[PDB]
DNA sequence: ACAGGATGTATATATCTGACACGTGCCTGGAGACTAGGGAGTAATCCCCTTGGCGGTTAAAACGCGGGGGACAGCGCGTACGTGCGTTTAAGCGGTGCTAGAGCTGTCTACGACCAATTGAGCGGCCTCGGCACCGGGATTCTCCAG
DNA sequence: CTGGAGAATCCCGGTGCCGAGGCCGCTCAATTGGTCGTAGACAGCTCTAGCACCGCTTAAACGCACGTACGCGCTGTCCCCCGCGTTTTAACCGCCAAGGGGATTACTCCCTAGTCTCCAGGCACGTGTCAGATATATACATCCTGT
């Protein structure tokens, strides 16, 4: 057989932590899915370019801080870089 | 004496019914044929998902959807109520789909 | 497959117009829609089969499809 | 042979969404030749975030439709309604999700 | 009496000019001046090559005229030949900037 | 450094849409030309600084602006 | 004893250089692998392109009376051939200018 | 000083097999440069992301081809089309 | 519809003049040669799942018709904008100087790849119940004609 | 400016059914742990070019005056599209059946990474010199007033 992969179980996670009573249906699901692997895409492309660039052979917290701060528009921007940055100062403690 | 709502009113009320709605508004068994017969025309003997095909149209209802709504403000631009083919063109160029 | 294009009849083409807000419709506008709607059709479907004939495939799938669309800008979520 | 508990690098983060899994998937995506440590985290939480803020919206354009489930008419009257989501998510068609009610002025009876 | 031409006739001259040439039709040191100002609020102190300001004037005059051909195509339509803020408007409208 | 929007002139706006090819101008077609003249700046200017603060350094290069300009679907060729 | 040196442009009959191209590949982390084939089709459809690009160009100037190439005629080259223009519909020529046009309604009455 | 990178003597070598007695202006090469630059970034990222779909490492000819008619409209794709396989094909037959 | 008067604009020559194209010397990055190993091409299988057909129901499409309201042509007017001129202003050119910062350049250290063992997170599959779709019945609202 | 008939829409209450979500088993992918190589951070020096200033010329902006033609409002007329009822048709749903090919696995082979050496292709620099702006003078080309 085979085996696929998907953001449903995160997608959830992230659904009951901030509607706990809501449910999602799979087309939904789905959509989120899709959201999820092309925002993912348009942050790592412009973090890659952005590595090219700067004629650096690595990917960075502060490539990834940059992507999201073209791609992402005003206070969108704003709270994900702030997200971004106290997700990695809370995994480098840990 | 039958009842006849003014001409517009029928028409708005739809516009609110088929905003309000989600479904897709292109049969789906002439969709596909003319998918289909598009596909023959670039690829002989094709084969299509189910999934493909609705993909297809959900994009294709979606832009003329759009393509509609900037028809509209096209006809509003000039005064009229009614949308033309050119107000379609005009939406189109400006658009760059020309 | 002939005249499929004819498929996309005026009821159906009204239809779309009123999810567009449209209110009054002019008599040459369906064929100008079945026109428009055949060129954004050849195009994505091109690309899609494009994309299908690179994966050695003779089934257009869904992922074809939405490779397609976002190659024209056109991104469409709800397929993969 | 004492090897440690096993922590997943999303809950080092405090993130629910997978850290490893992204940091996976920026190793196989050919964006570039090394993935930093902290990368993956924010990506990942960019990603998390962006995602609540979506279902977020989606759920409150549930409520008011009284509807206990998402379905893609409410992501897409949520990002639609929100500027900053519909600019972000412009060129994007949702499949299912209808467009925003509104019908022009001029449109409208005289009186 | 002195010569006059008649109005719109070195209007269209003029086009004619503006259309055969290249250069760029607004003052450097003005909108030098207004690319600092605009980028100050972004990052103070902030310096320019003289090819960026360059590379910014003509974005920006290629990027205007092309929204006053749009706009143009939108006066036309509207059965006008001067254009309007709402021409402007419309042509950003359809194009995606609204 | 303020109102220097003001420096985009009505006789430069002038030939700006002679060369789109305007006949006829309204007046109060300069002040929304400035308008959208600034938000188009702003939006580039402000991914080039993006760039340039990525870098580290704190003059804008072209190859900024080349790169700002990408990213907006509107590519320059001539400056790298 | 190494064999003459032949240049892989020069084994494929291009001008633009495979070796070059290649190495942009390998660089540009496209993928993992890049084949033997796949700089040489590269630099012969980019070497295509700017020989369309080139003679339309030239094809430009001579009309102008001009035996060198300026971004003028660049822009008239990309500009009037419509699939050189559906290309390059998004990128701006700087000091190219425009095509001249102008809308029939706008010349005079008369 | 430093080392630059361009197709300068590439365009120039084009031009003068298409047109002998026609010289070009440095803006126009620049311009001509960055229009390789552009197109090969396109077709790159194109067969890149054809290699990614199909589960693919290498990115080989046939990708590239792939890239070429999915990116260029009409007679231009088909003509280069033919133009990397007829490259192609003296390159292995030498 | 035709003079002709006037202003503007392609032709036609000198005349410097930077920018272009070509020649040189390096030097670094492709090319020749060879090896190893893993990616992919090919073959076999199997089982989704796509296609094709059939029949009944009925929702939707096609057709026709009456009419009203919107598109459009024409007219009037008055004001905003084009044109031209005299005046003012600051852009542009050409210097000059200076220093901030872009651009290498060498050290080294910390960080990311890679390998092996391990285990638990996440996926495939199963199952079940309740959220929502459907249906039927008032309650309500909006429309439109007639006053 | 409402009254009331009529039609569409909304609220509500009772089936029911299927898919959303939870549980379980497995397995493979993320963790951990340890090592090694090198990417980049970091300090330092250089020298490019970006900024600032000054003065003079003059092109361009600007303010004003005038007239005209164009935008816009109003009116008529007319015909095209909308609302609606009837007839037709083919979409849709359910079911069946077959086999095409997606897709998964195993084997092997050949094609690409990686190395090492070597040399020549291309780049930085320097330098004549010639398209090509740039001033003239000129020969029409239109524009516009007038008749």
């Amino acid at each position: 057989r085979s085996r696929k992969e998907s953001y449903s179980i995160y997608v959830y996670k992230v659904l009951k932590q901030v509607h706990p009573d809501t449910g999602i249906s799979s087309k939904a699901m789905g959509i989120m899915n899709s959201f999820v692997n092309d925002i993912f895409e348009r942050i790592a492309g412009e973090a890659s370019r952005l590595a090219h660039y700067n004629k650096r052979s690595t990917i960075t917290s502060r490539e990834i801080q940059t992507a999201v701060r073209l791609l992402l528009p005003g206070e969108l921007a704003k709270h994900a870089v702030s997200e971004g940055t106290k997700a990695v100062t809370k995994y480098t403690s840990a | 004496k039958p009842h006849r709502y003014r001409p517009g009113t029928v028409a708005l009320r739809e516009i609110r019914r088929y905003q309000k709605s989600t479904e897709l508004l292109i049969r789906k068994l002439p969709f596909q044929r003319l998918v289909r017969e598009i596909a023959q025309d670039f690829k002989t003997d094709l084969r299509f998902q189910s999934s493909a095909v609705m993909a297809l149209q959900e994009a294709c209802e979606a832009y003329l959807v759009g393509l509609f709504e900037d028809t509209n403000l096209c006809a509003i631009h000039a005064k009229r109520v009614t949308i033309m083919p050119k107000d379609i063109q005009l939406a189109r160029r400006i658009r760059g789909e020309r | 497959l002939r005249d499929n294009i004819q498929g996309i009849t005026k009821p159906a083409i009204r239809r779309l117009a009123r999810r567009g807000g449209v209110k009054r419709i002019s008599g040459l506008i369906y064929e100008e829609t079945r026109g428009v709607l055949k060129v954004f059709l050849e195009n994505v479907i091109r690309d899609a089969v494009t994309y299908t004939e690179h994966a050695k495939r003779k089934t257009v799938t869904a992922m074809d499809v939405v490779y397609a669309l976002k190659r024209q800008g056109r991104t469409l979520y709800g397929f993969g | 042979k004492a090897r440690a508990k096993a922590k997943t690098r999303s809950s080092r983060a405090g993130l629910q969404f997978p850290v490893g899994r992204v940091h996976r998937l920026l190793r196989k995506g050919n964006y570039a030749e090394r993935v930093g440590a902290g990368a993956p985290v924010y990506l990942a939480a960019v990603l998390e975030y962006l995602t609540a803020e979506i279902l977020e919206l989606a759920g409150n354009a549930a409520r008011d439709n009284k509807k206990t489930r998402i379905i893609p008419r409410h992501l897409q009257l949520a990002i639609r309604n929100d500027e900053e989501l519909n600019k972000l998510l412009g060129k994007v068609t949702i499949a299912q999700g209808g467009v925003l009610p509104n019908i022009q002025a001029v449109l409208l009876p005289k009186k």
